[PDB]
């Protein structure tokens, strides 16, 4: 809002563009309206019948989700587990001074009634139930996630972590690409006990039972990769978290990381509810997620890929966000910490080491090197453009539109 | 391409005009915000 | 214009050409005239026996047209959705303080009797109906707007998303090319449920059914693409909008960008008519498509491609245009933008940077149009073998270019 006018007539011209909205909803900002979180499971008939409705059900695509959460919570109120300290978050009392809880100490409700097949059902089996049942249900929501034909690759997880002690085999029939199971994604109740149980063996860790998690875990963080690609630059270039973040050198980036830091919220936090802020239904647009924070990813991501790293190769390349700035920041941060390594004695046996214009500086320090690049005329030196070669030459297997090809591409001539 | 014209000639004058076309871009500022560019100041050469 | 005289025999020659027309049309000067959009379902008969003659109507090459509006009807009335603040757009008051409504409260009329199969149909169907019979016809309207084998690509889109909690499997058989369910399109009264839909689907962007807007999508916007690829040109240049118009530097470009920024739209919007000015019948040309904006639709996917976009690599290359004059203000802003980056410290700890503190041919320190139009001009008004250079980076090694893309004309003119 200053004023553009056409040169050729002197008219005024009002430039404005289609508007755009999803704000992001925070955690914290929720528990401000409700205090609880409802689980759904209306129906309850029958631990016993319901062990059986879906043991058939399952043989066959057409077992309702109303029946696997009314049985997974039958099998599940193991009201196991011991606090040895404190439990707390946003201002829920979950727990205090010694106490015994069960997974479900996170608010039961019940509902509506168009229940299916009939009241004593299939009634064919015993109690192979918790040793292995549950786990199965919850294995297969990880299984619902992965799109590629990993996804077999990772129900093999699935048979050999059953035959702990009760060895059967198979179940389903029908592929996948979302069709069978992996619809049970989308039922607001069943991702709830997934968030539950992998947040309830998150701090009992050590139960027996505890090996739940070995599908229920790709709950925990889902839809906050920003904060992970964060966490992983950290990592990869050895700085601490407050000097990375001085080498953010972007308007939007600044924003996003000012976005993902806001306080409230429970981030470095123990055990809280953040982790599963979107499959507890706390959040229907995750402030930490990588399309919501895409100038940070690329950047994060482009960094940590001429640094060396492998995650990063297959990184997928954000939309709508600015390419060359984002990227030039980039190859000088990773150039920076790339050519000036850490290295100092640290161990000794009474004999030890005191170490102390277009050569550049001699640490990682964001004045120093923002300097320097003034003096290189703002354009990358040939070096560091060299640096970049190496580091992106010789990459193969490149997936289309992956920050890896476009590295390759940009960088390997 | 019609037969029985003048092509050699004709092809001549078209590469000149599109060359000037060509070359030479319209390019003049449109829109500013009280900042504009005034431009007229300052052999082989062309026009 | 003028005189033209011809020198040999000094006589009058008075230059002239075909004349051209079809004047685009705003949506806003069309509440002017009309004050309602008609829904035509003129048949009204039985919102279970038309279940049947879809269902069936279906497995085979023939379903009416008429039917399927009348079931959509029908089967939509779900009177859901509550305003938590005013909706307003055009004059048209759609609905106040807390009410609520439903997707057809955009103006329902009835006609004409040609009516197909008899009374009460093939009923052997129950209620699978609503739970995602209608988010299939929906579905459809867009797997038909895709000419090359994308079209199956994105049909799987519809099998998948009908899974949810209902599961059955395929329904008809006849490829497309526009044959079978892709003459939908035309039904002046389909295409409105579909932007209906759409609409409120974009309300309430939290409705338990919202999910139709999973082929309802392509409605929004349709025909309006020159607003894209301007806030694309923004997003891809850090530019923010009223400076990326300073960089407008031809005539055309500049006459169409006016052309798209007139007043009365409601483009910027929250929740209007107007990206539905199409489909509603507000518009039968409109003012905001590529097609009407081609100068500026070359410059700005141009630029965008210099600047390292993967979209612009496959945009298509309209005709008639002025391709030189149009590229060389292309490679401008793009070489401005691309070699001065941002850059600033963003974060510190008690310890930054305050940077204030190459002769004539080294080119300006910013982006600002003045500074880059004078530095050019120094330089002869020809692209410095750098910039040519950098374009030149820019477009070698791309790979796949279709015939007729703004991406093919790129590598061709700046690869050597």
């Amino acid at each position: 809002s200053v004023t553009v006018k056409r040169i050729i007539d002197n008219t005024v011209i009002v430039p404005k563009l289609p508007a755009n909205e999803d704000p992001v909803e925070y955690p914290a900002d929720y528990f401000r309206k409700s205090k609880e979180i409802p689980l759904y499971i209306n129906t309850t008939k029958s631990l016993s019948d319901l062990r059986g409705y879906v043991y058939q059900g399952l043989k066959s695509g057409n077992v309702s989700i109303i029946h696997v959460n009314s049985y997974l919570y039958g099998a599940l109120k193991d009201i196991r587990g011991k606090l040895d300290k404190d439990w707390s978050s946003f201002g829920i009392n979950i727990g205090k001074a010694g106490d015994t809880i069960g997974i479900f100490d996170l608010v039961s409700l019940k509902a509506l009634d168009g229940v299916l097949p009939d009241g004593v059902s299939d009634a064919s089996r015993t109690s192979a139930d918790d040793k292995w049942l549950p786990l199965y249900l919850l294995g297969l929501y990880r299984v619902g996630r992965t799109q590629m034909p990993e996804y077999r690759k990772k129900l093999m997880d699935g048979l050999t972590n059953q035959c702990k002690m009760i060895n059967e085999q198979f179940e389903p029939l029908v592929p996948e690409g979302r069709d069978i199971f992996d619809v049970w994604g989308n039922d607001s109740n069943y991702t709830k006990i997934v968030a539950a149980v992998d947040m309830f063996f998150h701090m009992f860790k050590k139960h027996e039972c505890a090996s739940f998690r070995y599908g229920t875990i790709v709950s925990r963080f889902k839809d906050c990769a920003a904060l992970a690609t964060f966490g992983h630059l950290c990592k990869i270039t050895g700085m601490s978290t407050e000097d990375v973040t001085t080498w953010i050198l972007n308007r939007e980036v600044a924003d996003e990381m000012v976005q993902m830091m806001l306080p409230g919220q429970e981030i470095d936090k123990a055990d809280s509810y953040m982790p599963y802020l979107i499959d507890f239904g706390l959040s229907s647009k995750s402030p930490y997620s990588s399309v919501k924070n895409p100038a940070f990813h690329f950047w994060g991501q482009l960094t940590a890929l001429l640094l060396r790293s492998t995650r990063a190769r297959n990184a997928r390349q954000p939309d709508d966000i600015e390419y060359t700035s984002l990227t030039t920041a980039g190859l000088l941060y990773a150039y920076a910490v790339g050519s000036s390594a850490d290295l100092a004695q640290q161990f000794c046996v009474g004999d030890n080491k005191y170490t102390p214009t277009n050569a550049p500086p001699q640490g990682r320090d964001v004045v120093e090197w923002l300097g320097w690049f003034e003096d290189q005329n703002r354009k990358p030196t040939p070096d560091m453009m060299q640096y970049a070669k190496r580091a992106v030459m010789s990459l193969q297997g490149l997936r289309e539109k992956t920050i890896g090809k476009y590295a390759k591409s940009e960088f390997d001539k | 391409q019609p037969d029985d014209i003048e092509y050699t000639s004709l092809t001549t004058a078209g590469l000149l005009y599109a060359y000037a076309v060509g070359s030479s871009a319209d390019l003049a500022q449109q829109f500013c915000v009280g900042d504009n560019k005034y431009t007229p100041d300052d052999t082989n050469a062309p026009p």
